[PDB]
């Protein structure tokens, strides 16, 4: 029966001396191991989705299991070095720098040591009135636009390099200026406010275009080098085009959309919801995909990110004073790690690395998350 | 029949139930005329060049009429007006929203008491414009005291010779929850559930956007109109 | 300080915007006098043997007020007097809510305008059972117009004996969305949208609960209490 | 590499002449195959959850699937033989009879023939003044308890074997009487209604105990004999016992429970949802399982049922003219088989028979479902 | 643009200013609305079988209206009820004469009829209806808020709230005939509330006194 | 007894049947107290020098007047005041009408509840002119409401103190045709048949006055 | 010029300011007209024959009303109409006050403004009764709200055809202490002081007249 | 059962009866309230450097309180107001008194000097602060509606609502000042609106011709 099927798939299979084996449907045995394997990939909890699928090199000797020792689940450095509030942190885009934004007067940057992955202040920046409370990199990491709360009507533009500070531009003392995004070429920016102001600028400080009847809340300039996602008031995302003066619609809510972050690869939309928690939006099809479940996020500006290799988790914050992480297939929370007093607003994973993260709260401190133990 | 677009353009600092008891009282109305298909409703709040007194910033309010009418199917918020750095006469506005939906239905300007008591206000309005906003798209008001507003009308002569385009609603089922009430509760530290909807309640409370400093920022400032004519 | 539990026990036919609003009033009042901790509040509607005019069956109110105070977080929609055979008196519900309290809160009567003035209807209410709630249990009124309240009770004796028991609220921001103006505007095919909870727009529209021949089902028989007095 | 690995588990396993093979971890090529027989189950999409669960007597030559030509998909007959609508229809406890209850004065028996699997009408009761809306069939099927709508003061109990009216019961005129349940004894009914009355009455017509202060919309006798489930006005379902007088809280929801169905095992409650769909609870954890999603119902009465084989399938009515059914394992519908003109309230399964399936219209069809052509 | 005859069914006991004031109010409403054209006006006085009090003889307010509208252009006086020997309803007249009348008949009243509708089991409501629904009313009030009240808390007038048209009076004109009758028999002047002839006739034959 | 003539000024701009009705209330009241004897009724419209308020030319609403009261008998139109070549305080008035009398019956005005309300605001009415109009002559005021007429006269010192003087007449019918609302009806080309003399309207119709 | 003496009624349960403020207003009017001279005021308490409505034995109102007038000059306390055994129309009443006088000033009945409106109440006054009431004595009204007296005297046609023989007086204070509001007062236990004379108030607090 | 005292501080030309009325009636409602005790009440007239108008000089007023209030067995009057020669706050009059004088003082007043707050930049906020908070007030008004509205539009007053008692008064009495000397002008008696001793003080003396 079971054993003389067993007994004949093997000597099938053998056969690529059977001839006294035998005495004594196509290939069959070698998918029916394609499947073990298929199913031990599923049971896998902290999985990574790259190089692990789509092939078939994996031995059979011991069941698939993932390391979690390379997991971000205990707290190493707690940067107590601001006076009032660390709103924003961030990580350059070479994994070797951080800045974080404060509520007083300053953005401050550490940098790694790669070889004890530890970090250290490098450089200290001044001159803010109302507080940072954003803060974007340039493709290349040689400046940093940092812009403040509702009512900065003016922008700082750094260098990173030394510290000195740019020209800075206000077009009108009755303006708002609250999102800002890099263009890929590296020397134009997009920035934009509530109040209604929706611009394109180069660097220098001059303005080359404008547009008008938007109150955006979030930019995102895609890899095209045309397009701009901008964040409306009546809960959409639309694509907007310059040189062409065009716009489409591909997202719509229900609810104000907070804060909004793409992915490298430019095909999802990862974005928070007030009175919600974090949805996932496919541009392509214009579809929701998921609906991460438990967040206490009421009428508050949180942000959230990718994380891990191939942009397998996602970390948020909360106003739980905890941080929450997820599996990019589950609907309940992976690692509900707690640690901070006031709320976090601001984590961040670091893009190089694949274990460190970063977790800006709001008593002022940076507390830095790696490797258990 | 004719297709009847309703237009309000007021302040909605905070939007209240009257707000939306308007629109519902005026489409029963005229489906119930047998000559009028209201088929569309649009809020339009004020920018902050009206220099009225604790007028708090314009994207607040727009925030809130959006939450406000968030199940309703034929109501929308559009904001064209809020965003201009001058501030548009009521004319104007309407001529906008009127050649906008063309490139049919008419609009008709939704009002109440106070405005037609305004009409009266010397250096307020001017007489072509009062004129042309009577006789050209059209004016829906309703009223606690439908004789005042008949009254109002006879007094005058251009609203009498134009006043086939007026049409008083009369109302019985009594709201007069006030916006000033509104605020004057809501700094003290009452409750306020009820009378606004749910979700405009807590993004108010959220933000903490109505006390003392908000209410005592335009004093003694001419208003927008005043000063322009 | 001592707790208070307030009891509303009338017709909820059907429940509306005001029926909430006086719980909300009431609450502010009691706690802002700086004497009070209001800690619950109470719904009690009356059973099918009070024998009104055009009372719908009991449960369909039930559900309804149940429905209306689903996100409220101290209000409770207890039913035990609307499932007695006969028709209960007042003094005979608030002593069995006061006394299934124990086996302490003081439960506090809460009414209105219109019962304060049926006080002195002859034949509606024995005056022992008038000074027994007056005095031992409490009476808390919210009304348009305080000097009438405060004029009602100083007419009578009884009242103005134990007038320290007796608290009148004033309420400022004006809703007067009575119960026979709703039904009235239900039977044409008005909308009474902002007026009630949703759901129980809902339901009713669902149900087709309100109509002529509803309406019109007790006509000339004696009130409930009028009879067995 | 792997084909060397391959070849050592393949020639430990033959070890249960490897001697001369060996020239030319505890048993591991066995549970690999049953790790590749557990996703065949998982992938299979009709599935049935017994003697193939738990179970290691599967072949592995040929994939595993489960048959669908036994799943109703294809109407074959349309009942319509009463006047003004079918509120109601129920199958016996043996599979062989159906009774459907009408609008007007009818209930109606079919009697099944086990030859062909086809229905024809057998006996016919008169009387009843305001509709029939509820049928209770006795646990052995020898006579059945009807009750109409909410107005109804009195019920009338029956005789399957003649037809012959027993004692009906009227305890006052003044009453309303809507929902019934048998006692497993097989001599007791427990009624209920939505003023108040919730009885323990007798065959003969008698009245035995009564409760007072609940208004019942649906009753379910226990099988422990002692218990009632009774489903309260505060969006509750409450556990009764009587000679005890007691009662325990194991269910609450957030709106109306319009109907509920407890399964043959006494332990999981298959009930439906005003504004939302059919929900399923766990009564020994009181603890909600799943949310399945899509069904158009407001404020009305819709009946849903278990069915398939060891409970597997959950069928459902709607306001969309059509009838939905899923399997226990998903949010979506499986089929949304439609045909059906006005709206459909009291689809029902067969007990014995797994595929045979009734739908009750508003209309006046009772269309019943068997396996496709 | 329908034609349209005004009817009034009154005491007129006597006559006044003010009902020939109201019949010119009535037709420039009617006129101004844009869809109507008035052509013919009848005043009808209620004949002596009432049995009432202070109700002369017919003929007498018969001659005395005849008088008044001798100078009109456009009014006219029915003697059909007065010579009627048995009291007739008011929907059998408005049958009478839109049978002997093609344009519509109206009904010209006042606030006291309106309210007369709501009194308590006097009306037949099927006699409500036809009356509202088949020839319609012209309820000239110098109070506007009452009338929309009125129509508001009765379900048939609300029903039929389409053939009930309300004209506002800013002219304050309270002639009323009580008002008339006590100032005469007292021996009061009465002149310029009542025209010169109907004046003239009344100091004549010593009707009231 | 004594005699008695009463006198009566404005614009009348028209005239209507209130006017006429104010001397028929004025008369009935005097002859039944009991102690006076109408005899005679002067209307005195204004002249061409005061300033403008709509006002049409003099000989206009002179005919008009004349054209109203030619079917009365006891009234008569004075056209003096009217053909003067500037405005005249209404004491000259009552002083020129008293001494062509005499070349003796007393002479009294006839008001409106206005005049009452107008001898209070500052710095209009000389005191020695509202003593001299009061004590001299006298007035008789017909209101539609007498309680405030009479707590005008309480309030003010010079009137309590010739409270004897002055009269107060009750008018029991509501009719108050205000000359600002019928000139408004005849703008819009309404109907103002039956609120002014026949002859009157006939004359407004033909001339087409007010447009 | 011709005297006249004033003469009230009633029942005075207890006696307040308002009946002596009556008094002297009605004093002040009708010696202001200059055709009359006021000599004598006389009140009558009502006697213990009329139907019960809370009132205290003839005797106590008699000494509280003596205890009240002590102090003036021209008002007496005529205790004739309490020392009855049947209850007495006040034509009656005026009648042996005119007859005593003679054994001559014309009597005056002196009433608020509530009598006017119970002169119209259908089957509760004779006509015949009003008749001489007003024809042979007359009345005089003292009244907050004058309007509503002369609307009452101009529907009646009996005062209307007498309206020759009646007076209306305006009080402008506005103190009307009522008996039943100060009677209420006192059966609480407040404090009445300085509405009542002294006198009165210590006797009302000695034998503790309401409880 | 804290001890209170309360303040009179009016111009008082001349005294009358409503006054007293008022003393009586806030003390009832005082020891009725539950939880008072009033021991002293003072009358201070306004001093003669105000400088109005129809203000006699201040010992003939301090001398007619004195006759008004002997009789009386728990009223004072206090003279320190009239003998100042410049002229004094309130607030600095209800800490003199305070000092002078534990029991806490209150104020005297109606429904006018509420309403008299509420005038366009008439007073300081501060003032009627300290006022309001530091001391108290008692309004007996003839109107319940009215105070209670002045209060409710009034921040300060709602702030502090809880230091304000509102007293109804159910008894007609507007014996105002302005009418006793209008009445005493023109030689009106006003026998029985003051007591008998300051009316024959008035009338002996001629204050007012
Ligand atoms: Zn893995
Ligand atoms: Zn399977």
């Amino acid at each position: 029966q079971s054993d003389e099927d067993v007994i004949r798939l093997i000597g099938q299979h053998l056969n690529g001396t059977v001839d006294l084996l035998m005495q004594e449907p196509p290939r069959r045995l070698q998918t029916l191991l394609r499947q073990a394997v298929e199913l031990q990939r599923d049971r896998c909890l902290y999985h990574n989705t790259k190089l692990d699928n789509n092939l078939d090199s994996v031995s059979l000797l011991i069941d698939h299991v993932c390391s979690r020792r390379q997991f971000p689940c205990y707290t190493q450095q707690i940067l107590t070095e601001h006076c009032n509030e660390v709103w924003f942190c961030k990580f350059s885009n070479d994994g070797t720098k951080l800045a974080t934004g404060s509520k007083d007067t300053t953005v401050i940057i550490w940098q790694v040591d790669p070889d004890t992955h530890l970090l250290k202040l490098l450089k200290t920046l001044e001159g803010h009135a109302y507080g940072v409370s954003y803060i974007a990199w340039s493709p290349d990491d040689n400046y940093l636009v940092a812009c403040g709360p509702d009512d900065c009507s003016e922008l700082w533009l750094w260098n990173v390099q030394t510290g000195e500070l740019r020209t800075k531009m206000s077009q009108s003392h009755e303006d708002s200026l609250t999102s800002v995004a890099w263009n890929p070429d590296g020397k134009r920016f997009v920035t934009g406010g509530q109040r209604g102001q929706f611009y394109q600028c180069d660097l220098d400080g001059n303005l080359l275009d404008s547009w008008e009847g938007v109150r955006v809340q979030c930019l995102w300039c895609l890899s095209d080098g045309k397009t701009v996602l901008a964040s409306d008031t009546h809960q959409r995302i639309r694509g907007y085009n310059f040189e062409d003066l065009t716009d489409r619609n591909i997202v719509q809510e229900d609810h104000p959309i907070m804060s909004f972050t793409i992915s490298k690869n430019g095909r999802l939309a990862l974005l928070n919801v007030a009175t919600q928690g974090v949805h996932l939006w496919d541009l392509q099809d214009r579809v929701l995909v998921r609906k991460y479940q438990g967040v206490t996020q009421g009428f508050y500006t949180i942000h959230s990110c990718f994380g891990g290799h191939n942009e397998d988790f996602i970390a948020s914050g909360s106003e739980d004073h905890k941080v929450y992480i997820w599996h990019k297939r589950s609907e309940l929370p992976i690692a509900e790690l707690t640690g901070h007093t006031r709320t976090v607003n601001c984590v961040s994973w670091n893009p190089q690395i694949p274990s460190m993260m970063a977790s800006a709260s709001d008593d002022g401190t940076v507390r830095i998350w790696g490797p258990a133990p | 029949k004719t297709e009847v677009v309703l237009l309000a353009c007021g302040s909605f600092n905070p939007i209240t139930n009257m707000h939306l008891r308007l629109f519902e009282l005026a489409k029963d109305y005229m489906n119930g005329t047998g000559r009028y298909t209201v088929v569309k409703g649009i809020i339009s709040p004020v920018g902050d060049a009206y220099k009225k007194k604790g007028l708090i910033p314009a994207y607040h309010r727009v925030i809130m009429a959006e939450l406000a009418t968030k199940n309703s199917k034929w109501v929308e918020v559009d904001t064209w007006e809020s965003l201009q750095k001058e501030w548009k006469e009521t004319l104007k506005v309407l001529r906008h929203h009127q050649e906008k939906l063309e490139a049919v239905p008419k609009v008709k300007l939704l009002c109440g008491a106070d405005l037609l008591e305004s009409f009266a206000v010397p250096n307020l309005w001017k007489s072509e414009d009062i004129t042309q906003i009577v006789a050209n798209y059209g004016l829906i008001c309703v009223t606690r005291a439908g004789n005042d507003a008949q009254k109002f009308i006879y007094e005058s002569d251009v609203l009498w010779k134009h006043r086939s385009n007026i049409h008083v609603v009369n109302e019985w089922i009594a709201n007069d929850i006030s916006s000033t009430k509104i605020r004057r509760a809501l700094r003290r530290g009452q409750s306020i559930r009820y009378l606004v909807p749910d979700l405009v309640q807590e993004y108010i409370e959220k933000h903490n956007l109505y006390s003392s400093e908000s209410e005592d920022r335009n004093a003694g400032v001419i208003l927008a109109p005043l000063q322009r004519n």
